[PDB]
């Protein structure tokens, strides 16, 4: 509880910053003030998509893990409408809201009239050929068909679970979460999977990955597990997390954690091989633009400080059982994923390494602190750690 | 082995002179200039499968 | 697709790379292509690099380059019944296209199809006992005692 | 419902599953015999495939220069995706604490090498020299050649090398202690010193078993990520390859899920027999099969989803070749296969979402079916029909199979089902010891509630 | 933990004798693929 | 002691051993002879049908 | 000789038992079960196994080895250009594979041969099977032999503590 | 025992170099 509020504190002293420096950046430039909230948004839905995925995985696969962090899950779900509602800037991005704003061209190449018109003055024939799928309207649609079905799948099983506390639940309503959780785990895939392709994949409409969103699920994954394990470490004096929970989920967090991260540098490898060894020209461009004029350094980074000292450190018992340097793996792990996602989004639009600028830096910031200021609130309202369970066995193993 | 190393075995013609040839001490400053001197190609040619193999 | 490239004489003569102009242009919108490439290759400087250069203006169909190439690099003759699986034993092969508006009254394009003797060869990468290999050369390196 | 049926003790798993082996050899049940002579035909014919193999060559297939990779390989990369799932009850299911493994994973582990001996044959039979499969390994010769090792078959010598040598590593450790139980009620003088040199004298005890559960929960740590590398690489062996349908940048998590969801068929279609036939409805409960179908369940909605990216990479694309090879899958001469594979892998599956349908056995059993045939029709899909239509119209061709690709296949179902009868004669098929522990974890858990 | 032959007086010559397994047989496999032609 | 006598330990230990030392003689064996003077002809004095002599 | 053993019927019987036992100070014995208790495990086989600085050892070597053998093979010894792939550190992507599956070939090598010597494994002969019931330790019984390396061993000191807390039966175990 | 990997390493070192020899026969 009140670890909680020194967190929400903290993370809304984010906020404050990151809207500070993102409105200084509308002041100078609004076009590095869109792209930058572009990445920033993706970077901030890194935690609540994660949240509400792991949270149905493990209503799928009931563990000690799951109900050790299933109201943080739970919490970290409930953010999902006011993700909508810190999206629709970009909704107003890439729309007919351009020529206000600032903006010289729009968001996206597809949200340019000239590169998709037929008979236009550029018609480039790739973003012309998607034009019914990569259109304002159409993507519109499909985003906030997406942010309505995670908002239902998020808020009915985060009822259901306030539900749990009073009765009607060693057999019902968690059954009811579990066949919820069961369909939505494939809904959650496909609706991420195209999310992360109209978010990020589309604002260079010329490559695709099919292996993008798997990419980003497994992003979004270790930066849940990594935000789960630091701020489990923070609440370890809840005194029902002392009553209740032990260093074994702890070491089951830190051997996801693990697990996400070979799975992650796994995902990042496949694409990586598979674009290099066959070397065709569409596929190509997109890691000709990230090893070139400083980003091939970012690159190395990520490899050393994001694969290789998070896999080594993490092979041992002692960080992992113990939960203080778990935390410290998992805050160096939520740093190299915004490095990571800075890899991923900006040289689509930045060119350079030391093109970088400050509000790339403001937005992810000051956007995961309203993340964490509204998920901080949503842990406050309910009970952590739902006492009434029927699987609550596994705590006490 | 001759393909990458030809200096330790080329000598200064008279190639059909019988065998009382002997390779002398300073094989490898005589080789080199041999190499040089006869247009003996780089490693990374005459190691290629279509020089012999075809 | 893009594989035989039709122009005309007085579009030609007035500029003589507007062939790849309108086939790029309705490609990717562009004039020229930017074909980026990851893998390096080798440069070839300063070596002698063979290379084949066939015009298609001038080859009739005349498929005497096929039996050329069956004559001096005796490649075997299979019957009729592995040309009914479609294992034709053929290094330069024809290659007769029909394109044209109307389809029976057609325009016919002979295309001789040797290999390209690729510098950045999809077909050295994948064989695992680098059999077939890059010279100083740049020609592909088919070893029949490797595979 | 519980994963183990009550009335059991540690005396009860020992008489049921390890009387199963050491039988007398000529009081042996019938309907294995039935079973094994079967199993001995077809491997007679896979014999007779092999030696017209050897001698005419693999042009008895019925590849072609378009498609280089026909039959053989489909039924290579089939049968080391069986692998899968058998590894994936062997060792990640050990390394998620699942409560569901303790009966399955000797079967599991047992299927596992099976299908690793029958896959491993097809890198050696497809080649028409086989004699020099050598030069693929980094060998000290004369010529001083190497391996080219950035191929991706290159990269298969190695994966299914080691993904053979350690499900066989997994299997014998797993095996040394029911070895430790076998030798000790064998009756036969002689078959004690056998289960004996086999157990190494195993002697159960703590330090012993500190270092058997140390290694086992490692060992399945290290397997864990193998699988998944090993089959991402039968992916791979498309994935680094230029073809159209094959550069897909989905191919190793999708041919992951492929490998599990085809693994899982088979467990089904060759446990639920060894659940009937022989007596061990306690060991290997319903649940147990309702917990398998929902994993087969996950699996089979990643390989449809798998589709569905192949669909968006097809129609997102503005090239041509992407365009055609949705076109030819889906209205081409060998569209077929791409019919029936959204029939089998897509419509059949949807059925298991639902309890009764789980829950109920002829129809788990012919769903498997239907899901071995259509993950066989998946790599169909992608092999043959990207082969048979490329980049130049006029290097277009049909792949039809011979009687020998079909002969090949039934011969390895020979290979795979005589290896097994074995494994069902001589040793056991549900781990002793595990589930001895797994009636002290249950017995422990209705003690402290 | 400890091994059980930790405490044995077989612990010194018989890993000795691994190495001096190991400096005899790949020597060989060295000296018969790499300075025997 | 119940299945096997005291020396098992001895001629398990030995079999171990012998295996791995067994595997290692045939691999040079098989080196050996793809490298002798018997299977290449070497310093073999092959014999010509009027016997030249150089 | 060797030692004296005990022969309880039941795990929980066992745990108990091996709970009284060296409170009593009898240090260094061997508890036999069928199954892993892991509460014997837990109390007398407390500590460090030895196998996973094995594994962690031959599997950073076997990635090494993996890595330095692809290297040494495909761009150092023969320089061969195929694809036109990098002839330097720059061909790292289709390198990693054989690496990772090297390591995990040594890693499991490391891992069962260790595990396999680290228990003195290969032994069909041991003492302990001198006992006329030990062959249901892998069948149905929970022995608790301690053995004659102990400090405060003496056979009838021993095996009238060892029927203290009640046996089936306890017997000694020649050598 | 120490001394029958010596004496069997040892008889295998003398078979082998019996063999290396005979394969420059
Ligand atoms: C990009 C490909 C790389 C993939 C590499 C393999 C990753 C998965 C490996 C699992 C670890 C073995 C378990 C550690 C252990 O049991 O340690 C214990 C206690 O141990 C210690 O204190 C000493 C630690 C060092 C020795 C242990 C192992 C290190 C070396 C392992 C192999 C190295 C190889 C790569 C050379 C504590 O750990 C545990 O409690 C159990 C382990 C949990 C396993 C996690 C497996 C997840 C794999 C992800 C899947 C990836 C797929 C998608 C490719
Ligand atoms: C080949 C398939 C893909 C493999 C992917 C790796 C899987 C993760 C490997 C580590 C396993 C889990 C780590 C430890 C853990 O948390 O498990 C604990 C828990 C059960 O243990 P209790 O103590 O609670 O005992 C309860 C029973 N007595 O395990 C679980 O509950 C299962 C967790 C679900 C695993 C989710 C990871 C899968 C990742 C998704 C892969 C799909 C691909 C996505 C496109
Ligand atoms: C940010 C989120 C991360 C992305 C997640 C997306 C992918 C989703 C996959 C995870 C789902 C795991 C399987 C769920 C289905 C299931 O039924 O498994 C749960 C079962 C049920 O357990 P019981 O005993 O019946 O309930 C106990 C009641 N007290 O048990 C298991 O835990 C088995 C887990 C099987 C894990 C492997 C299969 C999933 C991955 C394979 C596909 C990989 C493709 C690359
Ligand atoms: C050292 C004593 C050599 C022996 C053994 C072999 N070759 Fe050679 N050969 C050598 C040199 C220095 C050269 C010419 C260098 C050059 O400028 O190329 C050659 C020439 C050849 C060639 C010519 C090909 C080419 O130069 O590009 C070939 C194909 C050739 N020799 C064949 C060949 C074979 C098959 C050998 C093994 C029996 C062989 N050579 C041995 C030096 C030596
Ligand atoms: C002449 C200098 C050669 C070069 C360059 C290459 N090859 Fe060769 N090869 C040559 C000789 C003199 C030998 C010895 C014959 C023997 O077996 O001892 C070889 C051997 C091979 C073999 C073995 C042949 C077989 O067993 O059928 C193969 C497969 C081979 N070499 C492959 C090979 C490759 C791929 C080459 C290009 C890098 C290559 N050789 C070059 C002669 C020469
Ligand atoms: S390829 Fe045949 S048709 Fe063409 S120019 Fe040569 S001989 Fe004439
Ligand atoms: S790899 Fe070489 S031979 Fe093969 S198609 Fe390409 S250019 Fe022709």
């Amino acid at each position: 509880i009140p670890q909680l509020g020194q967190v929400q504190m903290l993370g809304l002293a984010a906020a404050v910053i990151g809207i500070g420096v993102l409105a200084a950046g509308y002041f100078l430039s609004p076009t590095s003030f869109f792209e930058s909230y572009i990445y920033g948004y993706y970077v901030a839905m890194t935690i609540p998509l994660g949240c509400l995925g792991f949270l149905m995985v493990q209503h799928l696969t009931g563990g000690a893990w799951g109900v050790t962090v299933r109201r943080m899950l739970e919490a970290g779900a409930a953010t999902l409408p006011i993700m909508g509602l810190l999206f629709i800037p970009i909704a107003l991005g890439y729309f007919d809201t351009y020529k206000a704003l600032g903006l010289e061209h729009p968001l996206y190449e597809w949200a340019n009239p000239e590169v998709v018109t037929p008979g236009g003055a550029e018609f480039d024939p790739i973003i012309a050929h998607k034009v019914p799928w990569l259109s304002p309207l159409w993507v519109t649609a499909r985003i906030a068909i997406f942010f309505i079905i995670w908002s239902a799948l998020a808020l009915t099983l985060r009822a259901w679970s306030r539900q749990q506390d009073a009765g009607g639940d060693a057999k019902k309503l968690a059954t009811r979460m579990r066949r919820l959780s069961g369909i939505g785990v494939a809904l959650f895939v496909i609706t991420v999977t195209f999310f992360s392709f109209d978010v990020a994949m589309s604002l260079d409409p010329h490559w695709f990955s099919t292996i993008y969103g798997a990419h980003y699920m497994a992003n979004a994954g270790l930066m849940t597990l990594a935000f789960l394990a630091l701020m489990m470490s923070r609440v370890r004096d809840a005194a029902l997390f002392r009553e209740y929970v032990s260093v074994k989920p702890i070491h089951d967090i830190g051997k996801l954690i693990f697990a996400f991260t070979v799975l992650w540098t796994y995902m990042s490898y496949g694409q990586l091989v598979i674009i290099w060894s066959g070397d065709v020209a569409e596929f190509t461009p997109w890691y000709v633009h990230r090893t070139q004029h400083g980003w091939v350094f970012v690159a190395l980074a990520l490899m050393l400080f994001a694969f290789a000292l998070p896999f080594f450190v993490l092979l041992f018992r002692g960080t992992k059982r113990n939960l203080n340097t778990l935390a410290t793996i998992a805050g160096w792990i939520v740093v190299m994923r915004f490095v990571d996602m800075a890899w991923i989004i900006l040289p689509e639009f930045r060119e350079h390494l030391w093109d970088i600028a400050i509000t790339d830096v403001a937005a992810p910031i000051g956007l995961i602190g309203l993340v964490i200021a509204l998920f901080a609130a949503n842990v406050q309202q309910a009970p952590l750690l739902p006492l009434r369970d029927p699987n609550m066995e596994q705590l006490q193993n | 082995n001759c393909h990458r190393n030809p200096e330790l075995y080329v000598r200064p013609r008279e190639e059909v002179y019988n065998m009382d040839y002997v390779p002398p001490s300073n094989q490898l400053e005589i080789g080199r200039q041999l190499v040089a001197e006869y247009g003996i190609m780089p490693p990374d040619q005459l190691t290629n499968c279509y020089v012999c193999h075809r | 697709r893009d594989i035989y490239r039709v122009g005309e004489f007085k579009k030609f003569k007035e500029d003589p790379k507007y062939i790849a102009k309108e086939v790029y242009q309705e490609e990717y919108g562009r004039e020229t292509p930017n074909y980026q490439s990851l893998q390096p290759g080798d440069d070839y400087t300063g070596r002698n690099a063979w290379g084949m250069t066939i015009n298609l203006n001038a080859c009739i169909g005349c498929n005497a380059c096929v039996v050329a190439c069956q004559a001096e690099n005796n490649i075997a003759v299979v019957g009729k019944d592995q040309v009914s699986r479609g294992r034709e034993m053929h290094w330069i092969r024809i290659d007769r296209y029909f394109a044209g508006e109307d389809l029976d009254n057609p325009s016919i394009y002979m295309m001789p199809v040797n290999c390209m003797q690729c510098e950045k060869a999809p077909c050295e990468v994948v064989c695992p006992v680098a059999a077939t290999v890059h010279d100083y050369e740049g020609l592909n390196n088919m070893v029949y005692n490797r595979c | 419902e519980a994963y183990l049926l009550p009335g059991e003790t540690y005396t009860s798993i020992s008489a049921k599953i390890g009387d199963v082996p050491l039988t007398p050899p000529l009081k042996t049940p019938k309907g294995w015999l039935a079973g094994f002579s079967v199993a001995f035909f077809m491997l007679m014919i896979f014999f007779v495939s092999v030696t017209w193999l050897f001698i005419r060559g693999v042009g008895i297939w019925g590849i072609n220069i378009p498609v280089g990779w026909g039959m053989d390989i489909i039924n290579f990369v089939w049968w080391i995706g069986i692998g899968h799932a058998g590894t994936l009850i062997s060792a990640i299911l050990l390394l998620l604490n699942q409560g569901w493994r303790n009966s399955i994973n000797r079967f599991a582990e047992a299927m596992t090498l099976f299908a690793v001996a029958c896959a491993g044959l097809y890198p050696i039979l497809h080649l028409g020299r086989p004699w020099l499969f050598y030069w693929l390994i980094p060998y000290p010769n004369t010529h001083g050649m190497w391996p080219q090792f950035r191929s991706a078959l290159a990269w298969d010598v190695f994966a299914i090398s080691t993904y053979a040598t350690v499900s066989l590593v997994f299997w014998l450790v797993g095996l040394i202690p029911d070895f430790a139980t076998l030798r000790d009620r064998a009756k036969n003088i002689w078959v004690k010193r056998l289960y004996g040199i086999a157990a190494l004298g195993w002697r159960g005890s703590a330090r012993h078993w500190h270092r058997y559960e140390m290694a086992s929960i490692l060992l399945a740590g290290l397997s864990t990520p193998l699988v998944v590398s090993v089959h991402s690489i039968i992916s791979l062996d498309f994935a680094i390859s230029q073809v159209p349908g094959w550069q897909v940048t989905v191919f190793p998590p999708y041919f992951v899920a492929g490998a599990v969801f085809a693994g899982f068929a088979m467990v089904l279609l060759l446990m639920i027999p060894v659940r009937t036939f022989y007596g061990f409805e306690n060991y290997i409960t319903l649940h147990h099969l309702d917990v398998m179908a929902k994993v087969m369940l996950t699996t089979g909605m990643i390989v449809v989803y798998g589709y569905f990216m192949e669909v968006f990479a097809s129609l997102y694309s503005g090239n041509e070749f992407e365009e055609y090879l949705l076109y030819n899958r889906l209205f081409g001469p060998s569209s077929w296969a791409y019919w029936g594979l959204l029939f089998c892998n897509a419509v059949a599956i949807q059925p298991l979402w639902f309890k009764k349908v789980r829950q109920n056995i002829p129809a788990l059993l012919i769903i498997s079916l239907i899901v071995s045939v259509g993950m066989w029709l998946e790599r169909y899909v992608i092999i043959v029909i990207s082969l048979e239509r490329d980049f130049l119209p006029s290097s277009w061709d049909i792949y039809i199979p011979t009687i020998w690709d079909w002969s090949l296949y039934i011969g390895t179902f020979g290979l795979f089902f005589t290896l097994l009868f074995l494994f069902i004669r001589v040793l056991p098929m549900i781990n002793i010891f595990e589930m001895r522990l797994f009636l002290y974890q249950e017995t422990e858990k209705a003690k402290q509630r | 933990m400890q091994p059980e032959w930790s405490g044995d007086p077989e612990v010194k010559p018989v890993f000795l004798a691994v190495t001096l397994t190991g400096m005899v047989a790949f020597l060989l496999m060295v000296w018969l693929f790499a300075f025997y032609w | 002691a119940q299945i096997f006598p005291r020396n098992a330990n001895l001629l398990s230990r030995l079999s171990i051993f012998a295996l791995v030392l067994l595997v290692v003689e045939g691999i040079l064996i098989l080196g050996v002879y793809f490298r002798s003077n018997y299977f290449r002809q070497v310093n073999v004095a092959i014999e010509q049908p009027v016997a030249f002599s150089h | 000789v060797y030692g004296v053993m005990a022969e309880f019927p039941t795990p929980e019987a066992l745990i108990e038992a091996t709970r009284k036992a060296k409170a009593a100070g009898y240090t260094k014995m061997d508890a036999f079960s069928p199954f892993p208790i892991e509460e014997v495990i837990e109390e007398i086989a407390h500590g460090d196994t030895g196998v996973p600085r094995l594994v962690l050892l031959f599997g950073l070597i076997g990635a090494a080895s993996g890595f330095i053998l692809q290297y040494i093979g495909n761009l150092v010894d023969y320089p061969l250009n195929v694809g036109g792939r990098p002839l330097d550190i720059t061909n790292w992507p289709a390198m990693i594979p054989i690496t990772f599956e090297s390591g995990i070939l040594l890693a499991s090598f490391a891992a069962a041969i260790g595990m396999i010597v680290l228990n003195g494994l290969p032994s069909p002969y041991h003492p302990v099977f001198n006992v006329p019931r030990f062959q249901y330790a892998s069948q149905d019984a929970f022995f608790l032999c301690i053995e004659a390396t102990d400090p405060l061993f003496d056979r009838s000191r021993t095996s009238q503590f060892l029927r203290s807390l009640n046996p089936m039966q306890v017997s000694e175990v020649a050598y | 025992l120490s001394r029958l990997m010596i004496a069997g390493l040892m008889v295998f070192l003398v078979l082998s170099l019996v063999v290396l020899l005979a394969g420059r026969l």
